[PDB]
């Protein structure tokens, strides 16, 4: 029983650890394709 | 007092004009190409007073084969759809060109797809529910009157059944019509939607508007306009509630942003156009509910990435009302229309807006059908054997309910001869409240495939 | 031999001059707007020489109203602000000008806020610790007197009440003068810490410069000169021991990001101007002690969208002899000050200097808490139970110890009403030796939280029923 | 008919010549500095033309010291490397001079560096293993005789001890010529060569062409570009066996980006040009084998932060007929080469060419470690035990296969004092479906690292105390 209770314990943390890292991991991808068109821009301005 | 080309790159167009005679932001001007193999009528609209007379323009076709210094004339006015009662039964383009019948509606009534939304006094304080019949949606997740509607769903989900069945309703129950817009739409798939139309004869009820995906960003960014216009005038002028389908609402975002891109401007966060949300409101205030009058809108949403906080998703929800997705799951089970009445929702599902009855039904429904998809990976793994006396009689009930949101549905009737049932609202919270307290639960599960209310349970019940 | 304005970009003026009569840099030029509501002078600082005798300047006053052509003149000397005795206990602006007496200060002495920092000759390093009273600080990063103190952190985290326990903790017991530098900070806060000086009797003893939010860049970027300068003042002219406060140096960098961008520079990494760590540099290093005169300067720094890696802070961070790192996981615990033991750090606690004991039993601490901090990825999913006996103990140690290090703060009364405990260095390393060794593993963990020394952990102890 | 320098930024220059002189792309042109302490003879590599007759060249050597409206000297043609027989057993740099014996060379005949690639009609498919004793190159990336392999990483991974080792393994019998072109590489790799070729007494029959990390980036742009004339030469003209070995080619790119930007070029995705693809198109498809014409070319490719997924590496991958990708996560275990079984493939792996045994075992190799990866995670939480028996079994296997893959090389021996081994590739296949089967479960896993075939693991489970 306690070996139940353990392991539905430690699915619903594993859950909640994908969906906080999802969510961190789709603010990086944001993050990043922000920063490439930031550093694209920049270059693209410096030339003009 | 005609222009000339001075610049061509892709889709962006420079025109030079008289003193006099520049052209309005987002009037629509006509050059010529004249090469045999691709001649055509090009359109190009004003996107930018450079000075000079200068004006910088998108063109809504490709420009290939265009030379500069050709002519260049001023329409005096935006891209002007055709409206009336006319477009109902014909596929358009963006332009309003007819494209099942090239040249028809030419002398119909013509409106700018740019209008601003109802003024501000005009609009209704209070928010309305959209009673379609279908058992599903009006209980588990209320359309609103007026109101968006997002649709999630995969391939073979009934995704398109669903549209006819919403197309059939709006058009028997309230009197209305339909506007489909497809916004970057395959054009296989926009041809099988018009032979489908056709054959299911909803076709006559609904008016095809389709920007494709072969188009110029400037097409697939004003296609929606286009439909939205002609919703509007049949919102307006013919006095009729309106059902206005958008597919896919993402590409309009996107193709906001390619034209944003090809003019030059800044990406902002994500690389998406600087005014999204501007636009995004721009398309979206204009679907409401004013003066007795509305246009609802069904909307396909596309998720990038599955990030609900990427900021075409993060901004169209700002105008959803309510979402229905369609699970293949259900689908599979024989539930039509396979909607997961778990992963959807209705924002009006409060007790200040349908009441408490209504409230209390379905979140017990919910609570049950939670319960029981809970339940579902011990019955898969272990069987059934396990589960408790109490958990056995909740999963009987779970798929009596989960089966009674079924229903036979009117665009089903081509494919299964029976037709379609209207189940009152009152009618559908009352058996739902009946269901969940344990007052069929001797009836066998197969009664409850694809019926209306209490009386047809009860005749396929005796017929069994 | 008046110039004239030429354009107008928010906060910046572009200003032409006849030929021959172009400011030098740093120069204070006056406009006037004229317009009712708005009427004002604005004082103008050449930041740029850009030809053609055209100089762009940054306006210390919003540039609301200016009109091009109005004639504008020049100084011939850069900013100023009133240097003396007299301005101790009394506010002043990034110009000078006295907020709680207008007119005060206009005969004093008044020293350019532009110099060069001290010759490196004259640097001498500081290593003498500065005890506070608090476990934390005290223990794992002790603050150099005459030296530099900063504390980073995100929004909320607690910078500024740990500001005002540190002013608190040193300035009242304090024989010297304080400069605080209000720089881009809330105008309410500037407004309760005078109040607060006041009715503690140590604003007799502080001069207060303040250049808050609602002011454009060019002040915000120029109040911390101002305050650093009469801070200089005192440190130079008098032989006075100094105490400066800074909050928040963060906001000077932003400052001075966006006057680049209004400047027209090309934008640097996350669109911070090329000359980021060039004018975080010239104002720390005039931040210093010399030899035989001391400034013990504390800075709180921001750390925007908790990004310990952004290029402000990232170029902070060596300019300082004691950093405490504040945490929002930390924070979210409850524990005050919420200060992150691992990533935090201080110049002088090797053995040489706090001696032997301190040293070790700071190392173990931090010891321990590197190894919870490493099991958290297990304990997230299992719990304790899954690790071996020896890290359960170390896990049930390292989390007694952790709330150990939070103490109520003397400035945290005002938020809980409970008065705040002042612990000595002796007890402090005492109690963490015990602690480390294993002797309160019996107590409950809220038996440390929030408490002063060993005898407040056996009071607390004794009321949750448990027993030392 | 001479032109002048304009413009001088860095390694590009701007060169105005009169109209109907201007000099054809990619023509070397001359220019003196005669600055006494920096004098020399700049070669300048004409870029672009930029209307009104005006070139923008890219600079061979430092441009220090270089006056505006200096004289242009245009040689007509493009830069020229010698060719011939002679070439072998000598130093050049990418202008062609030979460094161990300068003046060598020059009445040599001359190839110009730019040159189109064969002919489609004249590539034929190479299917052909070159066996090269190394147990994880032979067994999962088996190198094809005229084909292109490179070796993948990142920095410090062991690309180069790699490329020495292959050098030591092919070169030292090898019956045709061999050119190494280091491309920005170390110079004290490129002297080490030198003497460790001089030494083996294959310099002979060795061309070496060097431009170093140091050079400027035309000169890193245009190194291997004569290096590969001198191969293509080979190929072309004296009909026989070649080995290109090119360390590192992804300096040709960097150089290639270096100067982008300052050639007037938007920059493209992560900071690279805008012609990445299309430029080492041109380079690889040049350093190809044609029908009857045996190149085996190796080239080392620097994977920038470890990133697989950066443009350059994923550009190049398409160029290639094996690819050794070696890990930083492999490296870390100690595991050397570091190469990643998972991650490196060769299109003459199939039961066609190899045969169905070599197939097999490479197969159930790859699907253990596969299977491996997928477990680590649960083990390093959960732990081993509660795997199933079969995964318990597998985990065992896999692990011994892991370290069996690693072998001490001789270009190691440096390193780990330890000689090399040889393994023939029928040992290493009897070894590794030895494995795959379980028959070396009894032998500890340290029996497994860094040996050669099953005598060396015999011996060394006798030294463990085990016996197979
Ligand atoms: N020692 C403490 N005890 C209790 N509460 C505290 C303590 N320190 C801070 N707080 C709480 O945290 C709030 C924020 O603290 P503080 O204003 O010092 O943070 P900050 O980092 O300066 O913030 P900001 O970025 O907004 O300027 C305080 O208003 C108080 O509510
Ligand atoms: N109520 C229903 N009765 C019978 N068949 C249905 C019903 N709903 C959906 N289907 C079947 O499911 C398929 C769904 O495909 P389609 O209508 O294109 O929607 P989607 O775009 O989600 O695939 C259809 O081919 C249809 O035959
Ligand atoms: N086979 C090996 N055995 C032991 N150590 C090695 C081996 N290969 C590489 N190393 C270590 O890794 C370092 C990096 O190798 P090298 O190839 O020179 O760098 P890179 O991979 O960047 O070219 C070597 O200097 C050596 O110390
Ligand atoms: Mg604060
Ligand atoms: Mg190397």
């Amino acid at each position: 029983a306690s070996r139940r209770r353990a392991m539905k314990s430690a699915t619903d943390n594993a859950d909640d650890l994908i969906k906080a890292l999802t969510l961190a991991a789709n603010r990086e991808r944001q993050a990043q394709i922000t920063q490439e068109i930031s550093e694209i821009v920049g270059g693209a301005n410096a030339l003009a | 007092t005609a222009g000339r080309v001075v610049r061509i790159t892709g889709p962006v167009v420079d025109v030079e004009f008289p003193r006099g005679s520049v052209p309005e932001l987002f009037n629509a001007l006509h050059a010529e190409i004249t090469f045999g193999a691709l001649a055509k009528t090009l359109t190009l609209e004003v996107a930018q007073h450079l000075g000079d007379s200068l004006v910088r323009c998108i063109s809504m076709q490709p420009t290939d084969g265009l030379v500069r210094g050709v002519e260049v004339t001023d329409t005096g006015a935006s891209i002007s759809v055709p409206v009336g009662d006319g477009v109902k039964g014909h596929v358009f383009n963006a332009l309003g060109d007819c494209l099942d019948d090239p040249g028809y509606g030419k002398d119909f009534e013509h409106w700018s797809i740019h209008r601003k939304p109802p003024a501000f006094s005009d609009l209704e304080p209070r928010t309305e529910m959209l009673e379609t019949g279908l058992k599903v949606v009006d209980l588990l997740t209320p359309y609103v009157r007026g109101g968006k509607i997002a649709l999630f769903g995969g391939a073979g989900v009934g995704k398109t059944v669903l549209i006819q069945e919403m197309i059939n309703r709006i058009a028997r129950n309230f009197g209305g019509t339909s506007v489909f817009a497809g916004v970057g739409e395959r054009t296989r798939e926009g041809n099988d939607l018009w032979v489908e139309l056709a054959d299911a004869n909803v076709l006559k009820d609904t008016a095809l508007v389709f920007g494709q995906m072969d188009e110029p960003p400037g097409t697939r960014m004003r296609v929606a306009l286009s439909a939205l216009t002609m919703a509007e005038f049949f919102r307006d002028e013919q006095g009729q509630d309106v059902l206005l389908f958008i597919d896919n609402i993402f590409r309009f975002t996107q193709a906001g942003s390619e034209v944003s891109t090809l003019l030059g401007r800044m990406p902002s966060a994500v690389g998406y156009q600087p005014t999204l949300a501007d636009e995004m409101g721009e398309l979206q205030e204009r679907i409401t509910s004013t003066r007795g009058r509305s246009i609802t809108s069904m909307q396909a949403v596309y998720v990038p990435a599955d990030d609900y906080t990427d900021p075409a998703p993060a901004t169209t929800f700002a105008h959803l009302d309510a979402t229905t997705e369609l699970s293949r799951a259900v689908f599979s089970k024989g539930i039509f229309p396979a909607v997961d009445p778990l992963a959807s929702s209705s924002t009006i599902l409060d007790p200040a807006i349908v009441g408490d009855e209504h409230y209390r039904v379905a979140q017990e429904v919910i609570r049950i059908l939670q319960r029981y998809k809970d339940l579902q990976d011990i019955i898969a793994i272990l069987g059934i054997d396990e589960l408790s006396e109490e958990d056995k009689q909740l999963v009987n009930r779970a798929r009596r309910i989960e089966r009674f949101l079924s229903q036979n549905m009117m665009a089903a009737e081509q494919f299964t001869g029976q037709p379609g049932s209207t189940v009152p609202l009152k009618e559908t919270i009352e058996a739902f409240d009946k269901l969940t307290k344990g007052e069929f639960d001797h009836l066998p599960e197969q009664a409850f495939f694809l019926i209306g209310g209490l009386d047809d349970l009860a005749k396929k019940a005796e017929s069994l």
